[PDB]
């Protein structure tokens, strides 16, 4: 039959990527495409969501982040929307956390890894350098919290705590307690996950106090990387990055392709009724789109772009990949990739925090006991 | 907190101990006065030793 | 001069709530609070979002009064949607609105009737503990909230000095195909006469179903559920066994008589005491398009003043999460014949029960002494 | 048979079938799963054949 395809962006030449796309998929059983650019409202939206879900009733629509550099309520309404009739809807371009729980979205499935997992990362490179002991200093948020929940699960796996947790408000001006708190410890690895305008101020109250000295070890993320924050970084910090974060069609060549692959495996099954055309009409949930959504999140995608793309039981990607940064004397350079399960190094060498070039203990053993 | 000296069975124990490990120390008094319980509070997120 | 609307859908006695309006007592304060009765049919979303639009722009409207009397769950999520894309508070009594939404976001001013799920469980402790039934079980499967309830029941058993005894807690999954010899195999341990089971609707039909075809629910097996697991107190799936006790909210005794009333009341002494404390009252343009350059004015202390408020005698101080924290919670069980009688009522955390012993439906002799 | 097989908390049973019977019982107490570890059960000599 005649199954069109959804899918909202901002861009004149992403829509013509996307309908070129959509149009070489069905190449590969009649499928069109239905395309609708985003407003500065979220309301107006919402309601032109309905307008076109209406005028076009598909099975599951796409959505990605607008070049906007907020990417945090950009694909609530969307998502809201589906969630009113379950259906599924599937993201490109936005990792945030709150979108991970099932509580509030039924139905969604990212394409991107949460910063969850790349927690997960930070895991294995201290295992693999033998780093027992760290300091976990995160941000009082949801993200936050969700992070450091999932650091304490996968350390706990392994029955190992961490020797120290420091919290700080969001947005504040004065961290040189927490700090003084922290240089007065065992562990000489300090882990950071925040926003880019608060990691400005860590470094700087660092820096500071001589918190950077030989010996200390810095993790981060690649938001804590980016932005503002590069101007107040010390040399030696190993940071993480994407390999397909700004680039939309990249993404979005997957994604048609994995709902072509989705709906292809779709069409031959029973009982199927199509979403209601009636935006305005229809109350109630069609019997299709939960279904749907519970064997696209199994559906073993083929191949793609960006490599294999697979997806767990929390509608994020899995086994993605990871550009393993570093800032050398001021000049950004990559260390390794991530590949899965494995870190390789490249022929080059790490500069440590101090100049020398050697793994750090990560544990002083200071003997001064109360 | 003002500083006062004490002596014992323990004092003269530490001294050996941390002779024979060989470090230093820096000895404080309790804060409460007590060996140590559970403090079973209502206080939903709260619960640890006195 | 608040504007206040309320927007009834289905049938329902609209005549008769239009008349009990016009019978407030405001005569002790300066008010004047726009009364706009409207009345419409919950097609869609969109509709619902045009109309608040609609006679939001009318003239000045400062607060939104909402009841239904469809099923709907995702008008909770609308409303929620609503509220935080425009601060203007809006509050949910009676309908399809009074699914409680524990995931709310940030910049949300939503409220509703609904208890909390912490309240439930307490409720179902105190009755255990009033009716001296200290062994007891938890079985549940993937639902988001089971973890919540698990962690809840545990720091109310972990916390309190009377004896009670966990034994064989299980976390069975009825969402794989053909899984029913796990089932068996899972709930074949079950050896306490006391059952706490969290599912959702058909997977409630279907575990009943299963207990049924094993045979511990006939004679001395009692199971307690909370409030989602009931829907509809006039339909029965007819799968559910004998002797089951689960609590719901008093809409028997007051449908809504004065409840639309009582919180126009909370609305306007809120206001009143905002306008008298911080000396300025939230009057702006309140318009829907073009409302990008109308994010200057906030509503945080707005919400500060909306959770503290008493009249008539009565405790409404609702929570940061959104619930009221202060229901009027009743005690229901399932007899031989199919239907739920009401037996308890529990309000202002008293419980006050109906029989003196509880009714088991040989080798129940009683017992004279001296 | 799963109703009645799942009172048993012995580690010693002792069975008396006929071969098909066996067989079934076998099927069904595997299903159950209570023969891999430390559950040894004793059969004369007429189900063996």
């Amino acid at each position: 039959k005649i199954v069109n395809i959804g899918a909202v962006l901002s861009t004149r030449k992403h829509e013509q990527m996307f309908r070129e796309a959509v149009n070489q998929a069905n190449k590969r059983i009649q499928l069109q495409a239905t395309s609708v650019t985003h407003k500065p409202n979220a309301i107006q939206m919402a309601l032109s969501v309905c307008e076109d879900l209406i005028s076009s009733q598909v099975y599951a629509i796409l959505v990605s982040h607008p070049p906007t550099p907020n990417d945090h309520f950009t694909p609530t309404p969307v998502s809201y929307t589906a969630g009113f009739y379950r259906i599924p809807v599937l993201g490109l371009t936005t990792r945030m956390s709150i979108y991970s729980d099932k509580s509030i979205h039924l139905s969604f499935l990212r394409t991107v890894p949460p910063y969850s997992h790349q927690s997960s990362v930070w895991f294995e490179m201290m295992r693999v350098y033998n780093w027992n002991h760290i300091i976990l200093l995160v941000s009082d948020d949801h993200e936050g919290r969700a992070a450091q929940k999932r650091l304490e699960t996968l350390l706990e796996e392994r029955e190992s705590k961490a020797e120290k947790v420091l919290q700080f408000d969001p947005g504040t001006k004065n961290v040189t307690a927490l700090l003084m708190e922290a240089r007065e410890l065992e562990a000489r690895v300090i882990i950071l996950s925040a926003s880019e305008d608060d990691a400005a101020t860590v470094y700087r109250a660092a820096a500071m106090l001589d918190m950077t000295g030989s010996g200390y070890v810095w993790l981060v993320g690649e938001r804590e990387i980016s932005g503002n924050a590069l101007r107040y970084a010390p040399d030696g910090i190993i940071g993480l990055q994407l390999i397909n974060g700004k680039n939309e069609s990249a993404h979005i060549s997957d994604a048609v392709g994995v709902v072509a692959q989705a709906v292809h495996e779709l069409l031959e099954k029973e009982n199927i009724t199509d979403p209601p055309r009636g935006c305005v009409g229809n109350t109630n949930i069609w019997k299709t789109g939960p279904l749907f959504k519970r064997v696209l999140m199994s559906s073993k995608y083929a191949d793609g772009v960006t490599g294999r793309v697979e997806f767990n039981e929390d509608g994020d990607r899995k086994f993605a990949q990871y550009s393993i940064m570093n800032l050398q004397n001021r000049k950004l350079v990559q260390v390794g990739i991530y590949n899965g399960t494995h870190v390789i190094p490249n022929d080059r060498k790490i500069i440590w925090p101090g100049g020398e070039t050697e793994k750090p203990r990560g544990y002083q053993m200071s003997t001064r006991l109360k | 907190t003002v500083p006062q000296c004490c002596y014992g069975f323990c004092i003269d124990l530490l001294i050996k101990l941390a002779r024979t490990m060989q470090f230093t120390y820096e000895v404080h008094l309790v804060a409460d006065g007590k060996f140590g319980t559970q403090e079973r509070v209502q206080n939903s997120n709260k619960k640890e030793w006195n | 001069s608040i504007g206040i609307a309320v927007i009834l859908v289905g049938t329902s006695d609209e005549v008769a709530i239009k008349d009990a309006h016009e019978k407030d007592d405001f005569h002790h304060l300066s008010v004047v609070p726009r009364v706009e009765l409207v009345a419409m049919n919950e097609t869609d979303p969109k509709s619902i979002i045009t109309r608040i639009c609609d006679l939001m722009s009318d003239r000045k409207i400062q607060g939104v009064v909402f009841a239904d009397d469809t099923d709907q769950e995702a008008i909770a999520q609308i409303l929620d949607f609503i509220s935080a894309q425009t601060l203007t508070p809006i509050l949910g009594i009676h309908g399809g609105s009074s699914m409680i939404m524990a995931d709310k976001d940030e910049s949300s001013m939503f409220f509703q009737f609904g208890p909390s799920i912490e309240q439930q469980a307490s409720v179902m402790l105190n009755i255990m503990e009033e009716y001296d039934w200290y062994i007891f079980s938890i079985v549940t499967t993937y639902f988001p909230g089971y973890q919540d309830f698990v962690n809840k029941i545990r720091s109310t058993i972990e916390n309190s000095f009377v004896g009670w005894e966990l034994e064989e807690v299980l976390l069975l999954d009825m969402s794989l195909d053909d899984g029913d010899s796990k089932i068996q195999n899972q709930l074949k341990k079950l050896q306490s006469p006391i059952i706490l089971l969290y599912c959702t609707k058909e997977e409630a039909t279907y575990i009943f179903e299963v207990a049924n075809s094993v045979g511990l629910t006939g004679y001395g097996y009692t199971w307690i559920v909370p409030s989602l697991v009931a829907g509809d107190t006039d339909t029965v799936p007819s799968e559910f066994p004998t002797g089951l006790i689960s609590v719901s909210y008093d809409e028997w005794d007051y449908g809504l008589p004065a409840r639309v009333r009582d919180g126009i009341a909370i609305i306007t002494t809120a206001a009143s005491d905002m306008l008298s404390e911080h000396s300025f009252i939230p009057e702006p343009k309140s318009s829907c398009y073009n409302t990008h350059e109308k994010r200057i004015y906030q509503s945080n202390m707005l919400n500060r003043y909306l959770i503290n408020v008493t009249f008539e005698g009565r405790n409404l101080s609702f929570s940061e999460d959104g619930y009221q924290m202060h229901p009027k919670l009743v005690i229901i069980l399932l007899n031989k014949e199919r239907k739920w009688e009401r037996v308890g009522k529990w309000k202002d955390k008293s419980l006050q029960m109906k029989y003196y012993v509880w009714p088991r439906m040989d080798d129940h002799l009683s017992i004279v002494t001296l």
